[PDB]
RNA sequence: UCUCAUGGAGAGUUCGAUCCUGGCUCAGGAUGAACGCUGGCGGCAUGCUUAACACAUGCAAGUCGGACGGGAAGUGGUGUUUCCAGUGGCGGACGGGUGAGUAACGCGUAAGAACCUGCCCUUGGGAGGGGAACAACAGCUGGAAACGGCUGCUAAUACCCCGUAGGCUGAGAAGCAAAAGGAGGAAUCCGCCCGAGGAGGGGCUCGCGUCUGAUUAGCUAGUUGGUGAGGUAAUAGCUUACCAAGGCGAUGAUCAGUAGCUGGUCCGAGAGGAUGAUCAGCCACACUGGGACUGAGACACGGCCCAGACUCCUACGGGAGGCAGCAGUGGGGAAUUUUCCGCAAUGGGCGAAAGCCUGACGGAGCAAUGCCGCGUGGAGGCAGAAGGCCCACGGGUCGUGAACUUCUUUUCCCGGAGAAGAAGCAAUGACGGUAUCCGGGGAAUAAGCAUCGGCUAACUCUGUGCCAGCAGCCGCGGUAAGACAGAGGAUGCAAGCGUUAUCCGGAAUGAUUGGGCGUAAAGCGUCUGUAGGUGGCUUUUUAAGUCCGCCGUCAAAUCCCAGGGCUCAACCCUGGACAG
């Protein structure tokens, strides 16, 4: 407002706060699954969601969502996790990239296959 | 370049004076001008200058861990001497 | 006997003698 | 010392040189005092600015072989 | 990097596209289902304008974009300058001199080294043509044969006054820069520009 | 209706509706990017961001026999010529790598005065007479090795003395100081010593600009100044003794935290925000700390000494070593390449030259990492048939699409010829028999990936039934789902297409340009007042701002404009300039 006041540095910006701190400024991180289990979603959305707790290379433990239909993942599995938020579940900020490391690609998905890590059928 | 005119804050020490220089600068973002005041250790042999004086400040070889500057008689100033009134 | 370090050794010794001088 | 030499520019397989007055201990493309001539093998383009060359040769600048011979063809060593 | 798909289709949706096809579309036979999108969002209109442009000249989008940057750079009326740039393309001047059936044909011609610009062989379609320029056929049997049969059997004499053609050697000559009224299609450049405000 | 402008877009979400304040979310660009699916080619770039964590192997700095004494290869022998440890000479302080430390005159910019300077120019004078050593070598000897120990021996451009000196000390008187020869048959050449200049490279000093924190408020005693003695290439608390009590600080000292800085890069309508890879300049570092020595130049990456930590060899008594040089291995990690070729070009080092050495550099290889170009066919093709899908069973649609007929050969394949790059005596090309050019086959060798509820371009059907699942936000899904999964269809881009991460935008959402404070977040409870900021009219002065002209500079590369060159473009090159 008052110039005199602006010259006391009364304008300071609000820094950008990341949505996936556990990644520490990376596209992906590799992790090991501590636990694999299911959780119920915030109402009125009821279903049963597939989530696994992953301990990462950056040391954190987070809870990440597993997309697609069905999975082979079990404890002491080395997966790769990526960003992005599931609006449903509280606290879950991370997915699991399908088709790499220990997470196989979704079986018999014919469309938008690149998202789920599936070969092209001949 | 252009020498710096200032006024004397402290005459106490020997062959030295402590000068305050006020200069105006157009602050980088908000374009108003501001007074920035800095202090200098000025070398003055003969100790001619007292407290309150208005003195021009000149550049030379280092005489100490601080004083680089020679105390010099005021360069030009508007006479405070009374003038005719036509 | 064939000794190869010119720079190293030679400059070292030279440095000693000159240092005494 | 001050040397008048070639500094290499242009791209892979296609080379073009500037003729420059620069202290001998700087790198081959490094910073310099003055740019003087221009040179290139493939377009067979060569020309120089003579007052500069002479002003540096006067103050003792050594040319390098290639450069020396370029100055020879343009007759800068006769005026000297 | 070239559009090898069905033409007639894009024609039906977009409009009349000279540089694509000389065959007039079917009655369209969509009067059965009478399926429509309702009407078109302003966005769809603008998009179809750009698509019109792009498919008439055989250009890729990312290419069109840099053409547009060139355009925004140039000092003058943007859309016009753009249309200049699009219309001075080699396979296009080749086509519009009737040395080719259509733009894919002309592109094919250019690509196979059957053409000469000032006694120099240019096989790339997007070569930009400048004033006072000679468009020749290569002197070989096949090149001459192609250019002759595609020139003569097509009766159209529209030549848009910046383009000269001479009979026996078949020396094409680009005389000058295009005029906005002499352009090769019906388009509001305003719309394509407005689409490209967001890049 | 001259001149200026080539530039500023919105959408959904609080409600039963509305208007508003307000956040969240999306559409755009950009990567040193990674991951998924897919992948034909060429052009120019790019390629350990994390662990400045460890390093096996090989190579990255030498040269001079025209400074010198030797000995070893030959030859018949000191006519010829080679190599070689050693002493000396210059070079190893440049080039290469990395960003840990550094909030500082470290960097950018502009000034200054007390300095230094091998090689290179320009110039003024000189090079008399002696002597003594030390390696090498020899003999004896200690060591597993590394490397040594005694006694002899010898040359020099290597060491020491004397004579002379336009220099140094000093008020002066006076005092003091130098040399080296080697080539050639001679002319002459390359050197040497002392001055005096020049240019370039360095050392200092100062103005200005140079991150966040007040839940960091006092800090500093060689600290801030003075003298006297020392010291430095030179000014200086650089050092030391004495005298004085200053110096910095609420305009943020000190302390803590982060960070190499700048040309620039990305974004922005602009004002300005974020960042500092490649490319160019500067600083700083070289296993962790500290020293100096040599030298014109270092407190020295591939030198020395010590301590420390760690690795190796050892016949166990002792030694050896420092990839943040090029490649390469381990390890960390989402992630980043061959233990390649060559001195031919340019640049360095040494040399009288011949020439030698150059993992600087020039090139190749690997990788869609990125930008750019081209292709995967062109023209015709009954409106008849097979098939998918939709269908009120009439038909619609995949669809001129394919099949099919002709034309063409960029790319593919098989043969031929084949550069410039090389610089003025010929010779000499790693790339490479590559770029390009001529012939012969033949549509032949080559299309995927997202999306289709709204923003947002593109829709129907079967399968499922608050399940399985989707989702960037709103939110879909409980029997006919345009929002899930499948199919067909369409749309968008295209050798790429998507997802995640990072930054600016949109955001007027930290507001100078550009916001607010009666009730939406927001006026100290009310005064008095110190610093601080603004301050009535008239005349004069000055000229600090302000304004105009001229000069210096703000490196080149980048951005902008104008041409030129690789077939075009990307890229490269020349010339020039607004800003500020
Ligand atoms: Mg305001
Ligand atoms: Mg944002
Ligand atoms: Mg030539
Ligand atoms: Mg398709
Ligand atoms: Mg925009
Ligand atoms: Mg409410
Ligand atoms: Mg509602
Ligand atoms: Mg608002
Ligand atoms: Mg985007
Ligand atoms: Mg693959
Ligand atoms: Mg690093
Ligand atoms: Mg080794
Ligand atoms: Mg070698
Ligand atoms: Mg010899
Ligand atoms: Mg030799
Ligand atoms: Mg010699
Ligand atoms: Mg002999
Ligand atoms: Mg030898
Ligand atoms: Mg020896
Ligand atoms: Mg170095
Ligand atoms: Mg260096
Ligand atoms: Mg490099
Ligand atoms: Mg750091
Ligand atoms: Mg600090
Ligand atoms: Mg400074
Ligand atoms: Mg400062
Ligand atoms: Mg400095
Ligand atoms: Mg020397
Ligand atoms: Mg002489
Ligand atoms: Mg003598
Ligand atoms: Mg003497
Ligand atoms: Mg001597
Ligand atoms: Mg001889
Ligand atoms: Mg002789
Ligand atoms: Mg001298
Ligand atoms: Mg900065
Ligand atoms: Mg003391
Ligand atoms: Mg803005
Ligand atoms: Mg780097
Ligand atoms: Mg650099
Ligand atoms: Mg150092
Ligand atoms: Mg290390
Ligand atoms: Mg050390
Ligand atoms: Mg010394
Ligand atoms: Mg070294
Ligand atoms: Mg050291
Ligand atoms: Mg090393
Ligand atoms: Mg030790
Ligand atoms: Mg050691
Ligand atoms: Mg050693
Ligand atoms: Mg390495
Ligand atoms: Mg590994
Ligand atoms: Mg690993
Ligand atoms: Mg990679
Ligand atoms: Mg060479
Ligand atoms: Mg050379
Ligand atoms: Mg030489
Ligand atoms: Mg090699
Ligand atoms: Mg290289
Ligand atoms: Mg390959
Ligand atoms: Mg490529
Ligand atoms: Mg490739
Ligand atoms: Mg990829
Ligand atoms: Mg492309
Ligand atoms: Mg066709
Ligand atoms: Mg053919
Ligand atoms: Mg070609
Ligand atoms: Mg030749
Ligand atoms: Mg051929
Ligand atoms: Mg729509
Ligand atoms: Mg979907
Ligand atoms: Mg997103
Ligand atoms: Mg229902
Ligand atoms: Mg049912
Ligand atoms: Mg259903
Ligand atoms: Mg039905
Ligand atoms: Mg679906
Ligand atoms: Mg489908
Ligand atoms: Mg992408
Ligand atoms: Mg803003
Ligand atoms: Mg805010
Ligand atoms: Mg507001
Ligand atoms: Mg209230
Ligand atoms: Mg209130
Ligand atoms: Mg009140
Ligand atoms: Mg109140
Ligand atoms: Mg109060
Ligand atoms: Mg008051
Ligand atoms: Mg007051
Ligand atoms: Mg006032
Ligand atoms: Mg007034
Ligand atoms: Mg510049
Ligand atoms: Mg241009
Ligand atoms: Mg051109
Ligand atoms: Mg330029
Ligand atoms: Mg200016």
């Amino acid at each position: 407002p008052t110039i005199k006041q602006l010259i006391r540095n009364t304008r300071q910006p609000i820094r950008n706060v990341t949505k996936s701190p556990a990644l520490r400024g990376c596209p992906q991180r590799r992790g090991t699954c501590t636990r694999v289990y299911t959780i119920t979603p915030k109402k009125p959305n009821s279903a049963l969601r597939k989530v696994a707790r992953v301990r990462l290379t950056s040391g954190f433990e987070i809870t990440a969502y597993i997309p697609g239909i069905g999975h082979n993942l079990q404890e002491h599995s080395v997966v790769l996790v990526r960003g992005g938020r599931v609006k449903d579940l509280p606290g879950v900020r991370y997915h699991i990239v399908r088709g790499t490391l220990d997470a196989v690609g979704v079986k018999d998905r014919q469309q938008g296959r690149s998202k789920y890590g599936v070969k092209k059928p001949k | 370049m252009r020498s710096m005119q200032g006024k004397v804050i402290c005459a106490t020490n020997d062959k030295t004076v402590n000068v305050e220089v006020v200069r105006l600068a157009p602050h980088p973002k908000y374009k108003r001008r501001v007074r920035k005041k800095k202090k200098y250790q000025a070398h003055d042999p003969d100790n001619q200058f007292k407290v309150g004086d208005w003195v021009q400040l000149d550049k030379c070889r280092p005489i100490s861990k601080t004083k680089t500057f020679l105390a010099v008689a005021p360069e030009g100033r508007q006479s405070s001497a009374t003038r005719p009134k036509p | 006997t064939l000794k190869k370090a010119d720079s190293a050794a030679k400059r070292t010794r030279q440095a000693e003698t000159r240092r005494l001088r | 010392m001050v040397k008048l030499r070639l500094k290499r520019c242009g791209r892979k397989q296609r080379a073009v040189y500037r003729i420059v007055a620069i202290d001998v201990r700087s790198r081959r493309e490094g910073r310099d005092l003055q740019k003087v001539g221009f040179y290139d093998p493939i377009k067979s383009q060569t020309y120089l600015n003579v007052p500069a060359i002479l002003d540096f040769l006067e103050k003792g600048a050594q040319p390098t072989e290639t450069v020396y011979d370029i100055l020879k063809r343009a007759e800068v060593f006769k005026e000297f | 990097s070239r559009y090898r798909g069905p033409r007639f289709k894009k024609i039906r949706r977009l409009g009349a596209l000279p540089g694509l096809t000389n065959k007039r579309p079917r009655a369209g036979s969509d009067l059965r289902n009478q399926s429509r999108s309702g009407k078109r969002s302003q966005y769809r209109i603008r998009l179809e304008e750009k698509q019109k442009l792009r498919f008439h000249y055989g250009i890729t989008e990312r290419q069109l974009l840099k053409y547009v940057r060139i355009a925004r750079k140039a000092k003058g009326s943007t859309g016009q300058v753009l249309l200049q740039l699009l219309e001075m393309r080699l396979d296009n001047i080749l086509f519009r001199l009737g040395m080719a059936p259509t733009i894919p044909g002309a592109r094919q011609l250019v690509n196979h080294r059957h053409i000469l610009v000032n006694g120099r062989i240019v096989d790339i379609p997007s070569y930009r043509c400048k004033p006072q320029d000679t468009i020749m056929a290569r002197d070989e049997q096949k090149s001459i044969a192609l250019i002759q049969n595609s020139l003569d059997l097509s009766p159209r004499e529209e030549l848009p006054k910046h383009l000269t053609l001479n009979p026996f050697p078949y020396k094409g000559l680009v005389n000058q820069i295009i005029d906005s009224k002499w352009v090769g299609l019906k388009i509001n450049e305003l719309l394509v520009v407005e689409y490209y405000s967001r890049q």
